[PDB]
């Protein structure tokens, strides 16, 4: 394999296009970065862990890995609070190690072992141009990622169970007996639209329907692999398609780019999957919360907070959405979907109860409502938290915020990863990628525009 | 007698993350962190 | 100037007595006001409720006033309403009730003695404390 | 043979020189409490 | 493509350049930071050291006022 | 050779004047959609409540805006993020009063603008052309998207999207730097430096082929006729061009390799709009600009205040004022 | 061999730096302006001037620091080291910000100087001078910026300072005091800026993916021989490509050059003219037609109105911090504000 310009015609900042057809190697960078990815889960989950104070909200931390052990209903009990730190410790140690194990077999393959695999194994070995295989490699992956889907399954039903927000008598860790089967239900949450009220899979909310999913999701990536293991592509897709190594890379490139947009607005707006007891709150309940929470106190003051008119006409406290339900009022009219564990006991058939709202109030849902509005996702790069022109005392930025950022912005770079490699692949295969030959230049053959 | 200069890129480059780093872990010390 | 025996010489009851806290005491009452208290007292504020701020007129107008640091502490230990009337426990953070507010379980009377004090000494270094949440 | 000091070299350290002081200069103050 | 002088390339990878660059880089380095840590700056540019910018006489800002008798005002401020 | 074959062949023609292409065929419908409804709510759209407290701005000529003054005005905040199309009003003037045209233009806008990139690497497809011009026009639709889509899905509102229109914009900005510190957020500088650097370079390499033109004219005529379209030669002299500048700062800051050149060309400013649309995209979820307030404090703790003390109280003055009847709580949440 | 020849021999030696006649005055200018800025924001306080930290060594930060505008006081005495105010005492020239006009006067004088060597390089290889002719953008932004604006003010104190912040906060002061985006002369500016950034990015990729296959490797920069007499891209198919994606395409390369200049150019010389206006207080600020209807009609609101709206907001709430000089007391209650907010 070519380690230079003149041998292989990629220069060094583009020398890792030297390993499209080294599978050998290839393998090794794949099972190395593998190993960079165990490496950070388990580095930085033993950070967060010797930086947790277990007492103190998760949110308020800086904690991101912890909140998605917890949500699997490890290391906490009701309400979220901190039962024992070892599960997540166990958790950080297993992926440090592992790392190591990865490590090895990637510097192995990259460094030591067969450049290519053809020659060696009829199994491990593929050329990107051959459809069959690279089908089996799909396959097999979808039968182990399924696996996965039904390991998160077999947590949430028979291994102690997942964190349940929504559970009567407060949150806690919960045990799925009966996850939603019901196709109509589970597929229905796809062919919903994404926009307010209704949220395609973002409005998940419960804890099971998101377990009938994942034994929906095992079930078809089982199938699907098995399907690609004794098939071979059909002629349409072979037509299609291109058939190459960048090709595949930008079709996943794609697929990431999909994912990263999916989990940036999966965590900004789904508080059942991401519990706010560990997450925070979503922008949309802090919102509600400041509303709720000055709906509390005027109240108690002895303000009308039903008949009570704002300066513009409008109900200060509680108004009607456009489609007739009692919400909250003020600019918060906009979050007017937003569900939560603790404003849904206030919520009657035509939405916000007076009844409820006048004698039901208890003092954790206040204090709930106090601790979210003060937690809102609003916080500037150095972590100031709260609106942006507040002085320098508050230390917090939300981990919503972080992840959802985040993962916006890697999804936008994995979309422009995919249009790059997607045009240089199809530019490659018609032989153009290395710019236009001067004797048939194609204009030169085509008629004037004009 | 020559010092590669693959080395002394590393070694200026070691100083240049040093001093930087210095200078950010001085936003949170010190004079102009708000505590 | 520094931070001089005068700026930390503060009421310690209403009967006229007062005390300094220590430098040592004046930076532990900062550190647990930014680590406990900003989220709602940013700059002596009081986003959930500003008709009852940190203010210096706000804490000298309180039912008995809240200017010295005894009367804060206790407080911390037993809140009430502005008028001492209704029983702030379950909604105002304090030590007496770990249950519900397990951040402020490991606070000693030290810690609450410094908070204090430091609540009754920021407004000094600031004219801005104490006002309206956008000031 | 090239000659060692010229014009290039004074371009050089009229801005190296004081550049590394002040380099300096800021690393100290980065230990100054208030 | 060369003007005459040494490439830079050379010059860097040379023992003398680092014998001599060793105590020279270090020292200015320490020059700066004495600069600062002995309070020689603050004399130096009249800028306030964090007790000095307000006195007891003085709870504002010193905000100059005068046109030209400039020394008095930055005195009487102190 | 069948009718669908046929009519293949015309869409993917690359003798077409314009050409169309798969993406075209989403592309012309969306736009002319979005073109025809914005220069028709543009003139003549009553006024929309944009903020849903039943205040209804002027944002049309016809209802007394000037060009400068007019816009296609962001649908009502009691929307929300609510899919809001004309079959879902009572009557066209419910969907007019409630910002509709704002959410039509902007949906096949965006579609448009998408198909628009598509389209620009199918165009380069059938020409033999390399494929990454539009990469490069991704830049900008990131940023449309930023202000369009992305922001409002992050605050929770369409009407938090930026107004179709000049001082709509305008106002867009400021409530974004009242609310975000856009000017200290490390990614608007990256834009700055990107379009800064981006006029910067198009001055400068402008200037320097301009300048080492070969001689092809006499004195009387326009030195552009030196060029003729098609020729085979290099009509000025790169050599010249990378004399002066490796003069004009030093020989190893200045290219003499124009592939090289064109990639910077192409790379900074396209770099500097992914970091910008970047910030937008993350400020719409309120990871804000740098916050410096009271950063400093003397040793009694008294807060000396910077340049950052100024901006935040130009900041609190832009805040107060914005949406002055649409707040009734104390933090401005969304 | 006279001295003068002899002279302009050395001064024009094929070197790494080259010097020439203009160097005698680019070199120590930039330098006093370059090194001023430096020592300034290290060290020098704008604490007597605008009651704010300036400098890293008050505790500021890169984004913070900055060489402060001199004291409204001076109005725009030139303060010279030696001048009636500092009589050359150099602590008292640094509180009272000195080296602000220091900065900008050896900056003018090396921008000036920078244009000099660019016209003199220029005549010295032998090509047209349009790079010097480019750069008159740049000057007239610091000019009327950094010269006619405070000329036209009340003293250098409501110049710029030279500083992020600075910079910052003179942009949001041209804002809610001068409504600078409604500004014509701003909105060209702004369009040649965005424009130039457009003109780059479209034809360095425009360029990039037209080459020709000059070369056998992927990485076709190699591909590329400054001597080479033949276009490395092909113009017909870009041509082609831009009149079916755009409808209308460059055909004339020397135009698409010379464009790319003249746009960037002309926006920062339109850009100049309107701060000359503002300078005066000359401000495109309200469309009195809108401002008497409102006046009139109390259901009228455009987007010119609420922009309105935030620029009194702004003005009242930056006022007597930005100029600490004039003891503006403005008591809570007059602070316009909306609702709770
Ligand atoms: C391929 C096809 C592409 C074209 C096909 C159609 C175009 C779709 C494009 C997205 C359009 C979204 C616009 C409105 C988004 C919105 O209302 O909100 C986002 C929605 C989420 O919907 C929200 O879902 C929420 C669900 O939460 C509910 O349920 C929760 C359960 O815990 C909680 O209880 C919560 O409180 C409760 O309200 C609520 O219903 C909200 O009202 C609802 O708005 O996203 C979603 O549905 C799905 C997530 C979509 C991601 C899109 C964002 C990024 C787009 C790409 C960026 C490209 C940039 C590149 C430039 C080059
Ligand atoms: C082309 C590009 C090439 C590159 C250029 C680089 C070269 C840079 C070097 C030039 C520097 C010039 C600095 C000029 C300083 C100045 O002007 O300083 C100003 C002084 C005048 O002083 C001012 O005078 C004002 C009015 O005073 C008068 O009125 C007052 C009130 O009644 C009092 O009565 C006072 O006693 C009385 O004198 C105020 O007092 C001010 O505070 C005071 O500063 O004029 C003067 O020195 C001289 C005035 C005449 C000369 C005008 C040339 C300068 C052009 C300025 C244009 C101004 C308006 C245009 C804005 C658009
Ligand atoms: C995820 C990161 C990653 C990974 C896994 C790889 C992997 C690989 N690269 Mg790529 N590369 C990367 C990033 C990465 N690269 C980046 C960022 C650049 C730009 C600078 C390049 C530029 C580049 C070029 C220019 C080339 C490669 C090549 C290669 C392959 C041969 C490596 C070799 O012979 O190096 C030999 C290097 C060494 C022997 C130095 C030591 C390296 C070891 C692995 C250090 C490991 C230390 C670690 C702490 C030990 C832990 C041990 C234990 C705890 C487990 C290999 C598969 C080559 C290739 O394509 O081959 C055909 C090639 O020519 N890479
Ligand atoms: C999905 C990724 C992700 C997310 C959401 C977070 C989020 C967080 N981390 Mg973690 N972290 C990550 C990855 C991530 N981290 C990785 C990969 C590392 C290894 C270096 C760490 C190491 C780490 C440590 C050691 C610490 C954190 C901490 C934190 C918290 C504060 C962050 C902060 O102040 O940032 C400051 C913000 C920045 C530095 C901005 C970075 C800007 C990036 C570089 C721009 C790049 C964008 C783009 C891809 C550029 C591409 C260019 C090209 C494509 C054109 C926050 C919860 C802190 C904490 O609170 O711990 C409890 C803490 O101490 N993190
Ligand atoms: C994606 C990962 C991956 C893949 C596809 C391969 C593939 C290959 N390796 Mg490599 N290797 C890997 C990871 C990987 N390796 C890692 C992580 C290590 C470090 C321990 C090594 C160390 C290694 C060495 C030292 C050697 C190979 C060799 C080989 C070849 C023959 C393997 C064999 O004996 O037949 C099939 C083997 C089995 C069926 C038994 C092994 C199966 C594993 C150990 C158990 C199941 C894996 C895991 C524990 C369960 C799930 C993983 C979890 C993350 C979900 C083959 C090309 C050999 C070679 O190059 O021959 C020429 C060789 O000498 N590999
Ligand atoms: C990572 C997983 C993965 C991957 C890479 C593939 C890859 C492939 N599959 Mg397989 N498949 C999978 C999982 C996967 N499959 C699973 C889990 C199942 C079980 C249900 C199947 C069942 C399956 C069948 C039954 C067939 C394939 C076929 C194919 C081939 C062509 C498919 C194609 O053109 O898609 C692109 C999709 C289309 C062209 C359909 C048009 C759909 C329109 C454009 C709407 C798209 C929706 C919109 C754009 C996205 C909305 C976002 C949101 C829904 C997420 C290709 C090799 C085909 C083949 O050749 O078999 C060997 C085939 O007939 N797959
Ligand atoms: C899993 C995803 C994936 C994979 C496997 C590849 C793989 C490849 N890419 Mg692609 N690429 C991707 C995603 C991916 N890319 C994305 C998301 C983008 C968009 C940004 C691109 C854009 C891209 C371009 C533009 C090019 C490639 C090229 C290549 C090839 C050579 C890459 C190389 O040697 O890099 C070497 C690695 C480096 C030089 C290091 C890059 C350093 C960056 C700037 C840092 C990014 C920020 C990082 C987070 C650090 C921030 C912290 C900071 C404070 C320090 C290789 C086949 C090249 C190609 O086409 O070859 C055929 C090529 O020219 N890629
Ligand atoms: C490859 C080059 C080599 C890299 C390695 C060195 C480079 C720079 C590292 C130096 C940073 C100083 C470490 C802090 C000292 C320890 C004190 C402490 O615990 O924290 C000190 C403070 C306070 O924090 C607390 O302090 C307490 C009292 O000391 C205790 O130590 C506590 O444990 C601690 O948490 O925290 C911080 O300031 C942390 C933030 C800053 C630290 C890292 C800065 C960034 C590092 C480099 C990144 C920027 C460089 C850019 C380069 C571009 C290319 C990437
Ligand atoms: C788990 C879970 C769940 C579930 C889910 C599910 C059930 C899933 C599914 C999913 C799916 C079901 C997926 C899919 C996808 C799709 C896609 C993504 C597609 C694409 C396509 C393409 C890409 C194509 C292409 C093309 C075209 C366009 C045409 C021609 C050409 C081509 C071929 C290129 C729920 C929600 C319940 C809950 C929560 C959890
Ligand atoms: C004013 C004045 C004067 C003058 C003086 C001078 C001239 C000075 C100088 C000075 C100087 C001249 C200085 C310098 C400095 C510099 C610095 C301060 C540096 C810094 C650096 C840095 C910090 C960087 C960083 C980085 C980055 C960012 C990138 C890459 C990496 C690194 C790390 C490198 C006189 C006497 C006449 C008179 C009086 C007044
Ligand atoms: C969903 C399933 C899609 C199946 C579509 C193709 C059926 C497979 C039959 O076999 C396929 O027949 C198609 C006709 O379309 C032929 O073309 C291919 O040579 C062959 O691979
Ligand atoms: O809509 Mn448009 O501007 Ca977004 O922050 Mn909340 O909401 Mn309203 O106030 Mn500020
Ligand atoms: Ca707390
Ligand atoms: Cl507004
Ligand atoms: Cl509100």
């Amino acid at each position: 394999g070519g380690r230079d310009l003149p041998s292989t015609g990629f220069a060094w900042w583009s020398g890792n296009a030297r390993l499209i057809n080294l599978s050998g190697k290839l393998l090794g960078a794949h099972v190395a970065h593998a190993g960079l990815i165990v490496f950070w889960a388990g580095a930085m989950t033993l950070f967060e862990v010797a930086h947790f104070i277990p007492e103190k909200p998760m949110y308020e931390q800086g904690l991101i890995l912890l909140p998605h052990i917890a949500t699997l209903g490890w290391g906490v009990g009701p309400a979220g609070e901190v039962t024992d730190i070892f599960p997540f410790f166990v958790v950080g140690v297993l992926h440090l190690i592992s790392s190591a194990v990865l490590g090895l077999g990637g510097i192995y393959h990259a460094l030591r072992g067969p450049e290519v695999l053809e020659e060696y194994s009829s199994f491990f070995g593929y050329d990107w141009k051959d459809k069959n295989q690279m089908t089996n490699i799909i396959g097999y992956h979808l039968i182990l990622l399924g696996c996965g889907a039904l390991l998160l399954v077999f947590k949430a039903m028979f291994f102690g169970g997942v964190y349940d927000t929504w559970a009567p008598g407060g949150g806690d860790v919960r045990v799925i007996t009966n996850p939603t089967l019901n196709p109509a239900i589970i597929f229905g949450y796809l062919l919903k639209a994404p926009f307010g009220g209704e949220g395609w899979i973002i409005s998940v909310n419960n804890m099971e329907d998101i377990i009938g999913g994942h034994i929906w999701i095992g079930l078809i990536c089982i199938s699907g692999g098995i399907w690609h293991i004794l098939t071979k592509p059909f002629g349409w897709a072979r037509r299609a398609l291109i058939w190459s190594g960048e090709a595949y890379l930008s079709y996943s490139l794609g697929a990431l780019s999909l994912m990263g947009f999916i989990a940036s607005v999966f965590v900004w707006f789904n508080n059942t999957a991401y519990p706010s007891e560990f997450y925070g709150p979503t922008g949309m309940e802090a919102s509600q919360s400041q509303a709720f929470t000055f709906l509390v106190r005027d109240q108690r003051l002895g303000a009308n907070i039903a008949s009570a008119q704002g300066p513009t006409g409008l109900g200060k406290y509680l108004m009607r959405s456009p489609s007739g339900e009692i919400i909250f009022g003020g600019e918060t009219m906009r979050f007017w979907d937003f569900r939560g564990p603790w404003l849904e006991p206030l919520r009657g058939p035509n939405g916000l109860d007076l009844d409820k709202l006048r004698n039901d109030i208890q003092p954790w849902q206040v204090r709930r409502a106090a601790e979210y509005m003060t937690h809102a996702p609003l916080g500037s790069l150095n972590s100031v938290g709260g609106v942006i022109t507040d002085v320098n005392s508050f230390n917090y930025v939300s981990p919503r915020a972080w992840l959802a950022t985040s993962h916006f912005v890697l999804g936008f770079f994995f979309l422009v990863g995919h249009l790059w490699h997607a045009g240089r692949a199809r530019a490659a295969a018609a032989g153009f990628e290395k710019g236009i030959d001067r004797e048939t230049e194609p204009t030169l053959f085509m008629p004037d525009l004009d | 007698g020559r010092i590669p200069l693959w080395v002394v890129g590393v070694v200026a480059g070691i100083g240049a993350i040093g001093v930087l780093g210095l200078f950010f872990y001085g936003a949170y010390a010190g004079l102009g962190s708000s505590m | 100037v520094e931070l001089t025996e005068s700026t930390r010489t503060i009421p310690l009851d209403e009967a006229g007595g007062t005390t300094t806290l220590t430098a040592r005491q004046f930076t532990n009452g900062q550190k647990i006001f930014v680590d406990t208290c900003t989220q709602c007292h940013l700059q002596g504020k009081t986003k959930t409720n500003n008709n009852v701020s940190l203010g210096l007129a706000d804490l000298a107008g309180a039912e008995p006033r809240r200017d010295n640091v005894l009367a804060l502490v206790e407080f911390l230990k037993n809140p009430k309403s502005y008028d001492g009337e209704d029983d702030y426990s379950e909604l105002h953070p304090n030590i007496s009730r770990p249950d519900i507010y397990p951040e402020m379980r490991n606070y000693t009377e030290d810690d609450i003695f410094d908070v204090a004090g430091y609540t009754l000494i920021a407004p000094k270094l600031d004219e801005r404390w104490g006002g309206t949440i956008y000031f | 043979t090239y000659p060692i000091f010229t014009v290039r070299w004074l371009a050089v350290h009229t801005l190296a020189v004081p550049s590394v002081f002040f380099v300096g200069a800021i690393a100290a103050m980065q230990f100054i409490q208030r | 493509g060369t003007t005459g002088e040494r490439p830079f390339s050379d010059i860097v990878t040379s023992i003398r350049y680092w014998v001599i660059h060793s105590i020279t880089i270090p020292m200015l380095f320490i020059a700066g930071w004495l600069f600062v840590s002995t309070g020689l700056a603050y004399d130096a540019f009249g800028t306030p050291r964090p007790d000095e910018y307000f006195t007891q006489t003085r709870q504002e800002l010193p905000i100059l006022q005068e046109r030209y008798d400039i020394n008095q005002e930055i005195q009487e401020f102190n | 050779a069948s009718l669908w074959e046929q009519f293949c062949q015309w869409v993917t023609s690359t003798n077409n004047r314009i050409y169309v292409g798969w993406f075209g065929t989403l592309m012309i419908p969306t736009l002319l959609t979005a073109t025809t409804c914005f220069i028709i709510a543009f003139i003549a759209a009553p006024p929309v409540d944009i903020d849903g407290i039943r205040e209804p701005v002027a944002g049309s000529l016809l209802y007394g805006n000037n060009i400068i003054s007019g816009a296609v005005v962001p649908s009502s905040n009691a929307i929300g993020l609510h899919f809001y199309p004309i079959w879902e009003a009572a009557s066209l003037d419910e969907w007019l009063y409630n910002g509709g045209p704002y959410q039509l233009v902007v949906f096949h806008f965006l579609i448009g603008i998408f198909c628009y990139m598509g389209r620009q690497w199918e165009l380069s497809y059938r020409l033999g052309m390399r494929p990454w011009i539009c990469v490069a026009y991704s830049a900008p639709v990131s940023a449309a998207t930023a202000v369009f889509l992305i922001y409002p899905i992050g605050q929770g509102s369409f009407s938090d999207g930026m107004p179709l229109g000049i001082s709509g914009t305008f106002n867009f900005m400021i409530n974004f730097q009242a609310e975000h510190n856009i000017l200290m957020h490390p990614f608007h500088m990256l834009g700055v430096a990107g379009v800064f650097g981006g006029s910067l370079f198009s001055a400068m390499h402008g200037s320097l082929v301009t300048s080492s033109l070969v001689r092809e004219t006499t004195e009387v005529e326009s030195q552009n006729y030196g060029y003729k379209f098609g020729q085979e030669e290099e009509t000025y002299n790169i050599v010249a061009a990378h004399g002066y500048f490796g003069r004009l700062i030093f020989q190893y800051a200045s290219f003499n390799n124009s592939r090289s050149l064109h990639f910077f060309l192409g790379a900074w400013p396209v770099i500097g709009i992914w970091f910008t649309a970047m910030g937008v995209s993350t400020m719409a979820f309120n990871l804000n600009g740098f916050n410096f307030n009271q950063s400093i404090l003397d040793s009694q703790g008294r807060v000396i205040g910077t340049w950052a003390d100024v901006l935040n109280r130009a900041n609190i003055g832009f805040e107060v004022m914005h949406e002055r009847n649409a707040h009734n709580f104390p933090l401005d949440l969304a | 061999r006279g001295w003068f020849d002899v002279l302009d021999d050395w001064l024009k030696r094929d070197r790494f730096v080259f010097i020439g006649w203009s160097g005698l005055l680019l070199f120590p200018c930039a330098f006093m302006a370059l090194g001023g800025w430096l020592t300034g924001t290290t060290f020098v306080t704008s604490w007597y001037t605008h009651g704010l930290a300036s400098s890293y060594l008050e505790g500021a930060n890169f984004l913070t620091v900055a060489v402060s505008s001199p004291a409204d006081a001076f109005g725009h005495s030139l303060l010279f080291l030696w001048g009636p105010e500092a009589q050359g005492n150099l602590t008292r020239w640094f509180q009272i910000g000195g080296l602000w006009p220091f900065v900008a006067l050896h900056g003018a004088f090396g921008l000036i100087g920078f244009m000099l060597r660019q016209f003199e390089i220029s005549r010295l290889v032998g090509i047209r001078p349009y790079n010097a002719i480019a750069f008159s953008g740049p000057i007239a932004v610091f000019v009327s910026v950094f010269l006619m604006y405070p000329l036209g003010q009340s003293s250098w104190f409501f110049a710029p300072s030279f500083g992020v912040a600075g910079i910052f906060r003179f942009i949001l002061f041209l804002q809610g005091f001068h409504n600078w985006t409604l500004n014509p002369f701003h909105m060209m500016g702004v369009a040649g800026i965005l424009g130039g950034a457009l003109l780059c990015a479209i034809h360095g990729a425009t360029v990039e993916n037209t080459l020709f296959e000059d070369g056998e490797d992927s990485n076709t920069f190699r591909a590329f021989e400054p001597t080479q007499a033949e276009e490395t891209y092909s113009m017909v198919t870009a041509n082609r490509f831009w009149s079916q994606i755009f409808g209308i395409a460059f055909s004339n390369k020397r135009w698409l050059h010379f464009f790319m200049l003249f746009v960037p150019v002309t926006g920062l010389w339109m850009s100049s003219v309107g701060i000359v206006g503002l300078a005066l207080n000359l401000r495109a600020y309200d469309f009195v037609s809108q401002e008497l209807r409102a006046a009139e009609d109390p259901e009228f609101e455009t987007f010119y109105t609420k922009n309105i709206l935030l620029n009194e907001g702004m003005r009242a709430w930056m006022a007597p911090q930005d100029q600490p000089h004039e003891n503006f007391i403005f008591p809570e209650e007059v602070l316009p504000r909306g609702n709770a907010l």
